């Protein structure tokens, strides 16, 4: 039996550190909801 | 009746009380990825949330009314993640979005790695609006993790 906890609000931050890269990626969504890469 | 916000989902069927996942309540109505609930009914303290309207092969999943959320990656704009790790403080993180490219067209992805039970986290532009939500995705070549930027349909 699963329950919900508040965590926050939905607000930007504005001294948020950035990171991540952002590659462009050719994938396939199954039946299932699984991506896959081609 | 239950504040707007960004809310983890606990289960203490396992050990412990265990983090399955995150997700966002607005306009009345709770936000998440189907794979965190597999649609099941929620409680919210002493009150209790039934789902509504899911779709596996969109993994989503909306409580109490119907999918609200519609804002969408410009394709061009940083982004934040609402990182709710597990235990953990939520954290806002910043990142320029890459790309799924499918068949069906493309999708922004965020190339950032958290526990499982960070699913459902939701990814903010910079007006505050959730653009989708974190953690179903792939593993690429050199081994990181991207998750789709998932959105519904409102
Ligand atoms: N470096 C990592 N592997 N980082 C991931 C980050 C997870 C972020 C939240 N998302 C999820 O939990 C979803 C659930 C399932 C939703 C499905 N529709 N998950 C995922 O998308 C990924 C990708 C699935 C691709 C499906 N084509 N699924 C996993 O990793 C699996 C392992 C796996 C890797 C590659 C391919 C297939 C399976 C579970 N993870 C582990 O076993 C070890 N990693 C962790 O235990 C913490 N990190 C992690 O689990």
């Amino acid at each position: 039996d699963m329950y919900i906890e508040r965590a926050g609000d939905i607000t930007w931050e504005k001294d948020a550190e950035v990171t991540g890269n952002s590659p462009r990626l050719d994938v396939a969504l199954d039946e299932s909801g699984d991506f896959s890469l081609v | 009746e239950t504040t707007d916000g960004v809310y983890r989902v606990m289960t203490r069927r396992l050990l412990g009380s265990t983090q399955v996942g995150v997700g966002v309540m607005q306009e009345g109505v709770f936000h998440t990825m189907w794979h965190v609930t597999k649609g099941a009914a929620l409680r919210s303290g002493e009150g209790r949330l039934d789902p509504y309207w899911g779709d596996v092969k969109q993994d989503l999943v909306s409580y109490c009314g119907p999918w609200k959320l519609d804002a969408a990656w410009d394709g061009l704009s940083e982004v934040q993640l609402l990182a709710v790790p597990p235990g953990e403080r939520a954290k806002n993180i910043q990142t320029l979005p890459g790309i799924f490219k499918t068949k069906d067209g493309d999708i922004g992805a965020v190339a950032l790695d958290y526990p499982a039970g960070t699913s459902g986290s939701p990814i903010l532009d910079k007006c505050g609006r959730v653009i989708g939500l974190y953690g179903n995705g792939v593993v690429i070549k050199n081994g990181s993790y991207v998750s789709a930027i998932t959105q519904g349909k409102r």
